[PDB]
DNA sequence: TGGCCTGTCTTA
């Protein structure tokens, strides 16, 4: 009952390639991947559910908390008119999975985030989830035996999942909860995917790439130079697009011309994602500044332009015993959430500036944090 | 013919099964690399230098008006007299199948730049395919292209997301295919029953002899050669088949030219389980064996084993690594 | 013969 492939369920109109059988569970992750000694060699075994499939069972799982949601909200428990499902979709390796030469495997997940009704013309939420991020919520798609970065075996697993999650993107799914017929309809947002994955499925360049973000044309000098004014650009069809245009290259350009044209697109996509940002990267990006800017303010590499590497590494001594003497931080060099917590804080601030001599700049400082 | 195992550089994992291997005045390049290409080498294409037993790959550059075509593994490649290669189909690091047709050339050599372009095709264009042969056959002074075999995918009405990646035989169809204009003629044959796939190719004159592959529906390797004729009138040509005896059966063995007029085939796989150690001499048409290498244990102990023509009379080959490197490399020569 | 731009490996 709790797994997929046990309820009966529609989708008008057919999804389109996927078959109609409702009974289907657990299969193949290949689906259908040739292993004959003259093909490509298959090293990978992995097994997925039908996309649609496991959509039905976890919405059935949650049945429960979907009519008390709906009563909670003074709605009626048999109203039936369009539930709107929004659905995060995720992906990542996981490293080494090996029981002991390292076995790597790749997890595709989703997360039900918000399911609502609509009761007129409001649209009314009827639930959602309270850990979004949980590994409890996190309902698995398919896993495989595989390495994150071997393309070929991953677009080669995968591309069957987005295929069908393509075809749910226009059709409505009729489902019976309670008795009565239920309708939903989707709204995939791939948010899970951290930057390597996200680079990687889209078609752009590795993380030392000079475009240096997923969001935006940007390269690594104009980010630098142009603080703040940047804006949302890039889209996956913007992507398949400047593929194309890399790979016909219609303008006769050179590479380096043309890597400027489609801004790193050297390779074609094949997942929409949403990009977005990890809050523990915001704290961590600006604790490195401020770390930075204290040392530099001790030194006050201003008037020393010419300074050595060791003249610098006695600033940062300085700041680490400073530190360590007044606030009880122990001196790191990889930095993480809890130094970057507990460094950004405005009596961090009076205490670095216990070691700088001028005042103006102690008004600076702590307008900055 | 004698076997000589070859060490690699720090760029041995672009190397994988489908790569393939074409030759410019002598001098070797590789095609197919493992991935999407990196900042290290945007074309994918690279100079395959083998000095003291020892493989360098280097990056080589493409010319202002070239396609930067994707890598492909099992596409059909022949060599076409400028000097040129004629790329078609293949799979791409996305698994998707490519019917486009790409043409390589030297465009400059400084101390080599490649041109790279694509040519259009309106007609018949076959469904894209890998595993499959092309070749060029001259009749009355005039040169066409033959395309023949291969798998594919289902059709977009009966594939489903399940069966995503199960793949036919494509239909046993004789494509003509004018280079220059881009057009495509296809030939049903009595004689072609059934699809075939990973066969081998030979092309002299007016002729093609199709050797060996592999038929999905069987799952055959069938012990049959087939003789192509084509002739070019100022009309439109008239291709013939005839089936001939003393056929050998062998899918995805490699070719190669010994000489003028002789070529040599090393093994590929026999059976699902076994795989053919043997070789084969043609005389061109009559085939002999020939007095099998000094394979070494590990190559006879493998289950897998894949490589390319270099041009050279020279087979380049790789055999997987143990259990506990990625790839072992030999290189058999011939003449 | 380098900086040094790119991709691999290391340690907190
Ligand atoms: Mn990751
Ligand atoms: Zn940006």
């Amino acid at each position: 009952v709790l797994l997929p492939g046990y309820h009966p369920f529609e989708w008008q109109p057919p999804l389109k390639n996927v078959s109609s059988r409702t009974d289907v569970g657990i299969i193949d992750g290949l689906s259908g991947l040739a292993s004959s000694v003259d093909e490509y060699p298959v090293d990978t075994i992995a097994k997925r559910f039908r996309y649609d499939s496991a959509l039905v069972s976890a919405l059935m799982d949650m049945e429960e908390d979907i009519l008390e949601g709906m009563r909670s909200q003074d709605l009626d428990d048999y109203l039936n008119g369009p539930f709107t499902v929004v659905v995060k979709e995720s992906c990542d390796g996981m490293g080494d999975v090996s029981e002991k030469v390292p076995e790597k495997a790749v997890r595709f997940s989703f997360t039900v985030m918000r399911i609502t009704i609509e009761h007129g013309s409001q649209n009314v939420k009827v639930f959602e989830e309270p850990k979004p991020n949980s590994e409890l919520c996190c309902k698995p798609l398919c896993l495989m035996l595989a390495d994150e970065s071997d393309h070929e075996t991953l677009t080669a697993i995968l591309s069957p999942l987005i295929a069908e999650r393509e075809a749910m993107k226009s059709s409505e799914l009729t489902l019976e909860m309670g008795g009565i017929p239920r309708t939903f309809k989707f709204i995939f947002r791939g948010t899970g995917y951290d930057e390597k994955l996200v680079r990687e499925v889209e078609g752009l360049e590795a993380s030392g790439s000079v475009y240096i973000c997923t969001l935006c044309d940007t390269t690594r000098l104009e980010a630098s130079q142009n603080l703040v004014f940047h804006s949302i650009t890039r889209s996956h069809a913007e992507n398949l697009q400047r593929y194309e245009v890399w790979r016909s290259n219609p303008y006769h350009e050179s590479v380096e011309e043309l890597r400027d044209r489609v801004k790193g697109v050297s390779a074609k996509p094949f997942i929409e994602t949403v990009p977005s940002i990890d809050a523990l990267h915001c704290d961590i990006g600006n604790a490195a500044e401020f770390y930075k800017i204290f040392q530099l303010e001790i030194g006050e590499v201003y008037k020393h332009p010419n300074a050595s590497k060791e003249e610098r590494k006695r600033w940062q001594a300085t700041l680490d015993k400073h530190l360590r003497k007044r606030m009880n931080l122990k001196p790191i060099m990889r930095m993480n959430g809890n130094f970057a917590r507990k460094l950004m804080t405005q009596e961090t601030v009076d205490a670095v500036c216990e070691l700088i001599p001028s005042e103006e700049r102690h008004e600076a400082l702590r307008e900055l944090m | 013919m004698s076997l000589q195992m070859v060490t690699v550089g720090h760029n041995i994992a672009l190397i994988q099964p489908g790569f393939s291997l074409m030759n410019f005045d002598g001098q070797v390049f590789f095609f197919g690399q493992k991935g999407w290409p990196k900042r290290s080498c945007p074309t994918g294409v690279f100079h395959f230098d083998i000095k003291q037993n020892h493989l360098k790959l280097k990056p080589a550059i493409f010319s202002k008006d070239s396609c930067y075509l994707p890598p492909l593994r099992y596409p059909a490649t022949c060599s076409y007299k400028k000097h040129q290669y004629i790329i078609h189909g293949g799979k791409t690091p996305n698994n998707e199948l490519s019917d486009k047709i790409y043409i390589m050339s030297v465009a400059c050599k400084n101390n080599v730049t490649f041109r790279c372009t694509e040519k259009d095709l309106v007609g018949d264009v076959p469904e894209p395919r890998y595993g499959h042969s092309i070749d060029v056959v001259y009749s009355r002074g005039k040169s066409m292209g033959v395309l023949f075999g291969g798998r594919s995918y289902m059709p977009s009405t009966q594939r489903t997301t399940e069966k995503w990646n199960s793949v036919a035989d494509c239909l046993p169809h004789v494509f003509l295919i004018d280079f220059e204009f881009g057009c495509a003629t296809s030939y049903i044959l009595p004689e072609l029953q059934d699809g075939l796939s990973f066969h081998v190719s030979i092309a002299r004159n007016d002729t093609v002899y199709i050797l060996g592959g592999h038929s999905l529906a069987s799952n055959i390797r069938p012990a049959n050669l087939y003789r192509i004729r084509v002739d070019l009138p100022l009309g439109t040509p008239a291709v013939n088949c005839t089936v001939l005896p003393g056929g050998i059966s062998v899918s995805s063995a490699i070719l190669t030219q010994t000489n003028n007029d002789e070529f040599v085939i090393v093994g590929g796989y026999q059976l699902e389980n076994q795989k053919r150690m043997v070789c084969s001499l043609v005389s061109l048409i009559e085939i002999s064996e020939m007095e099998t290498p000094d394979w070494t244990s590990d190559i006879k102990h493998s289950k897998i084993w894949f490589g390319s023509n270099m041009g050279n009379g020279t087979i380049f080959l790789g055999i997987p690594g143990d259990n506990k490197e990625a790839f072992y490399f030999y290189t058999l020569r011939c003449s």
